[PDB]
DNA sequence: ATCAATATCCACCTGCAGATACTACCAAAAGTGTATTTGGAAACTGCTCCATCAAAAGGCATGTTCAGCTGATTCAGCTGAACATGCCTTTTGATGGAGCAGTTTCCAAATACACTTTTGGTAGTATCTGCAGGTGGATATTGAT
DNA sequence: ATCAATATCCACCTGCAGATACTACCAAAAGTGTATTTGGAAACTGCTCCATCAAAAGGCATGTTCAGCTGAATCAGCTGAACATGCCTTTTGATGGAGCAGTTTCCAAATACACTTTTGGTAGTATCTGCAGGTGGATATTGAT
C-alpha cells in the first residue's frame, strides 16, 4: 500500500523533450532510476565533504558546483555547470 | 560430411553472444549455488526472486569483464588460449589477490 | 501556487531534491539554490543519456529504449563511460569487440 | 547420480561467458579456475548481503540487500532498486 | 594558536600498554593519527548508510557493530566486536 | 565525576568520539552505546598495529617506532594489509620481494 | 611584482636514473630504453589529476595557497589515500 | 680491471632500494614540475612545502606500485625486461585506461 | 578456380507480454509568519612561503664496451575445437503459507539547556637519549682462471 | 676449487635533532543534573510473493578425430648494463619582506520551524501496441576439391 517514490516520470518527461516518438521499457527505466540516485548520492556526498572541510553548516549551490567539477568529466562538467547556473538564475529572477 | 575448422564456430559464438544480453548460466544451478553458499552465513534464509537475479546479473557481468582482461593477458604472452595463469595475473593486477 | 521546478524551468522535482538533501544527513543546513542546481544537473545528465540511447534505439530500428540501448550509448561515449566506469547496467551485454589477432588469416 | 552445486556451472556456460568476453580458445583447466573465482565473488557479496539482512531482522535476502552489497564491493549494479 | 586536536595521547597510552619500553617518532604518530581518523570515517560512514537504509534516524552500538562486520576482515572483526560489546556491556552497568 | 572512558574501561576518549559522531552529520541522533563501542574498536585496532610495529622496531634493533615499522607491520599481516590495501603510508617503503626468475643461475 | 621565471620542460627533471631507482624499488631488474618517456607521461597524467582536484579544493576555499590537506583530500577522491600529512 | 656481470648490480640496487624509504626523485626538480603543472591550471598559486612533499610521496608510491605490476606483466610474457607495452597493460587492467 | 553445405540476412506476419493512459485520492510540496543562525565585510596580526645568494657534493650526463636477452624461425607433439542426440536436468506454471510490511502503541532513551568541573592542547624552557653518519676492520660475495 | 677485488656487515663511538619532561595558563570541552520530547521496539496480522512440485521443455554429457597452437630449442643481432670520467645542479642554511591564512566583532540576509492550504505523484485500474518469434526465400560464407 505505502508509496514507493521514483524519478520515473521526470525521466519520461525529459525522454519526450528529447525524443518525442520514443518510449522506454520498465527495465530501462529502472536503470535510469539507479543512475539518478547514484549521481545524486555522489554529488551530495562531495558537497557534504566540501562543507565539512570548510567548517560550514550549509550546502549551497557553490558546493554543488565545485562537487560537479570534481565528479564529472571535462565536457560534461562544463555543460552541467552552465545548466545548473542557468536554472538558479531563472529561479532567482522569478518573482 | 561437412566440418568447420577450429576457431570458426568460436568466432561465430563470440559474435552471437556479444550481440545479445541474455544470462548465460542456467537459473536453477545458479540459484542452488547461491543458497548453498548463503547457508554458511545463516540458516533458514529465503531469497526474493529479484535478489537472485541481481546476483546473477552481477556475477556474469563480473566474469565477462574478467575474461576480457584475461584474454589481454594471454595475448600479452603471444598466445590465443586463455590459461589459469592469465586469470590469476589479471586478478592480481586488479588488486583482488596477492 | 507555482512549483519551484516550473520557476526554474525544470522537469525535475526541485522540492523533492530539497527534501532528499535535508533528510540525507549531508549538512545541518541547505541553501535555496542548491536543490535547483542539483535538480538541473540531474536533468541535464538524464537528457544526454536518453538522447544517446534514443539514437541507439533508432539505429536498431526501434522506438522503445531497452537496457541494451543505454549500455551501447554509455560505453560508446568517452565521457559517460568514464563517469559510469565502475557501474553494471543489468541486461546491457557488451560492445561488439574482437581482438584483431584473433581474426582468421587465410 | 549426485553432483556438486558448483559443478552446476557447466563447461558450456563458462564457455559462453568467455565468448561474450571475446575469448576464442580455452585451456581445459579454466573451468575449475573459473568456478573457484565465481565462488569467491559470490561468497564476498552474499556475506555482505546477508549481513544487511540480519541487521534488518529479516529471514529474506532482498534485492536491496544485494544491491547495497554490490555497491560497497565496488560492483555497483543498476536496475534492481536503490 | 587554535587548538588542533588529535589522538596522539591515547595512541601513546596504548603504545605503553603493549610495549612499555618502546617510543614512537612524530612521523610514526602522524600515521597513527591518519589511521584512526580513517577507520573512524569508514565505520561512522557505513553506519550512516546502514541506518539510512533502514529508515532509522539513530546510530546505536548495533549500527557500529554491523558497520564493523562489513568493514573489517574475518578475525579482526571478531576481536573488534568482542571488545566493543565488552565495553558497552561494562559501560551500561557502570551507572 | 568519572570520565565515560573509565566507566567503559577504555583508554580512548568516548566523550570525543561522541562529539565527532555529532558534528560529522552521520545521523540525526546518536545512541549512548555507539561512541563507547566505536572508541573501543578504534583502540583495539591501534593496539593491534602498535603491537606488530613494536616488533618490527625490535627486529631492526630499534627502540622508537617509525613509519617503516608501521609499513612492515601492516604489509606483513594479511588482515591489516587488506584493511589498509588502498592506503599509502608516507616513508614506509615496500617489502623486500624479488621475483624468483630474476635471480641468478638455475 | 617584478618578473617570475618561465617554467618549461620540467618533466625532464624526472631523470633516467631517478626512474631507474623507482623501478628498482618496484623489483625491476632490466629496463628497456623507451621506459623513461613512457614513465614521464604516466607520471604527468597522475600529477595533473591530483593537482587539478587539489587546486579545486583550494579555489573552493578562496585561498591562493595549496595546503597539504587540499592534496590529501584530492588523493582520497582518487582512491590513493595517503597517511602522514593530516586528515 | 674488474667487472660485475649484467644483472648483478641491478639486483644489488633492488635489495638496496627495497630496504630503504627515502624519496628517489630529487626534491627541487619535482617541486618545479608541480609548480609548472599547477600554474597551467591556475596562475599565482602558492604551495605549503608539506603539500609538495605529500604530492611527492603519493607519486613515488604510485610509480613503484606500477612498476611491480609492470614487472609481473613482463614476467608473464617470459621476458625480464620491462617495456611500455607492460606498463600499458598494467594500467589497462587497473582500469586507469 | 567450381560447387555444395550451411549460416545469415531480410521481408513480412501476428498474439500478447508489457507498455501507455486514465482516475482519484492524499502525503508532501508550497504558502505564510515568526524564530534562529550564519557567513561574511572590514580590520588586524604573525606566520609560512617566496626569493635569492653562496658554498659544496653528490649525483647526473656522456661515451665506450660487450654480455646475454629478445625475437625470429623451425617444428613435433599434445590438447582443445568440432561434432550428433536422448538422457536428464532445467524451465514452466500452479498453489499453499511464510514472513515482509502495514499500523498502532507507549516508555526507555534520546535531545535540550544551564550550570560545574576537568582535561588536553601549547608554549615556554629544560633536559635526555636514540640513532644517523662516520670510523676501521673482520667476514662475504662475485667472477676470472 | 683457489685467488683477488670489492661489497657487506657489524659493532663501537660522538654530535644533536627530535623526543620526552615539566610547568603552568586556560579555554574549550566533557560531565552533571533536571526538564522535555519521541524513535522505534513490540505485538498483531493482512496479503504478497516465495518454496515447492508436476508436467513440459530443450541444453548438455559424451567419445572420437585431427587441425593448429603451444612450448622447446636454436641462434644472430643488437639493446641495455656496467663503469669511467668530467662537472652542473641540487642541497643546505642562511636573511627579509609580504602576501595571506587565520581570527574576532557586528548584523543584514538567509535558512529553519510550526502551521495551513493546495496540488503533483502514486497505486490501482483500464486500454493499447511494439516487437519477439515465426516462416520463406535469396545470398553470403566457408571449406572441399
Ligand atoms: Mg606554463
Amino acid at each position: 500500500r505505502s508509496r514507493k517514490e521514483s524519478y520515473s516520470i521526470y525521466v519520461y518527461k525529459v525522454l519526450k523533450q528529447v525524443h518525442p516518438d520514443t518510449g522506454i521499457s520498465s527495465k530501462a527505466m529502472g536503470i535510469m532510476n539507479s543512475f539518478v540516485n547514484d549521481i545524486f548520492e555522489r554529488i551530495a556526498g562531495e558537497a557534504s565533504r566540501l562543507a565539512h572541510y570548510n567548517k560550514r553548516s550549509t550546502i549551497t549551490s557553490r558546493e554543488i558546483q565545485t562537487a560537479v567539477r570534481l565528479l564529472l568529466p571535462g565536457e560534461l562538467a562544463k555543460h552541467a555547470v552552465s545548466e545548473g547556473t542557468k536554472a538558479v538564475t531563472k529561479y532567482t529572477s522569478a518573482k | 560430411p561437412h566440418r568447420y575448422r577450429p576457431g570458426t564456430v568460436a568466432l561465430r559464438e563470440i559474435r552471437r553472444y556479444q550481440k545479445s544480453t541474455e544470462l548465460l548460466i542456467r537459473k536453477l544451478p545458479f540459484q542452488r549455488l547461491v543458497r548453498e553458499i548463503a547457508q554458511d552465513f545463516k540458516t533458514d534464509l529465503r531469497f526474493q526472486s529479484s535478489a537472485v537475479m541481481a546476483l546473477q546479473e552481477a556475477c556474469e557481468a563480473y566474469l565477462v569483464g574478467l575474461f576480457e582482461d584475461t584474454n589481454l593477458c594471454a595475448i600479452h604472452a603471444k598466445r590465443v588460449t586463455i590459461m589459469p595463469k592469465d586469470i590469476q595475473l589479471a586478478r592480481r593486477i586488479r588488486g583482488e589477490r596477492a | 501556487a507555482k512549483t519551484r521546478s516550473s520557476r526554474a524551468g525544470l522537469q525535475f522535482p526541485v522540492g523533492r531534491v530539497h527534501r532528499l538533501l535535508r533528510k540525507g544527513n549531508y549538512s545541518e543546513r541547505v541553501g535555496a539554490g542548491a536543490p535547483v542546481y542539483l535538480a538541473a544537473v540531474l536533468e541535464y545528465l538524464t537528457a544526454e543519456i536518453l538522447e544517446l540511447a534514443g539514437n541507439a534505439a533508432r539505429d536498431n530500428k526501434k522506438t522503445r529504449i531497452i537496457p541494451r540501448h543505454l549500455q551501447l550509448a554509455i560505453r560508446n561515449d568517452e565521457e559517460l563511460n568514464k563517469l559510469l566506469g565502475r557501474v553494471t547496467i543489468a541486461q546491457g551485454g557488451v560492445l561488439p569487440n574482437i581482438q584483431a589477432v584473433l581474426l582468421p588469416k587465410k | 547420480v549426485l553432483r556438486d552445486n558448483i559443478q552446476g556451472i557447466t563447461k558450456p556456460a563458462i564457455r559462453r561467458l568467455a565468448r561474450r568476453g571475446g575469448v576464442k580458445r580455452i585451456s581445459g583447466l579454466i573451468y575449475e579456475e573459473t568456478r573457484g573465482v565465481l565462488k569467491v565473488f559470490l561468497e564476498n557479496v552474499i556475506r555482505d548481503a546477508v549481513t544487511y539482512t540480519e541487521h534488518a531482522k529479516r529471514k529474506t535476502v532482498t534485492a536491496m540487500d544485494v544491491v547495497y552489497a554490490l555497491k560497497r564491493q565496488g560492483r555497483t549494479l543498476y536496475g534492481f532498486g536503490g
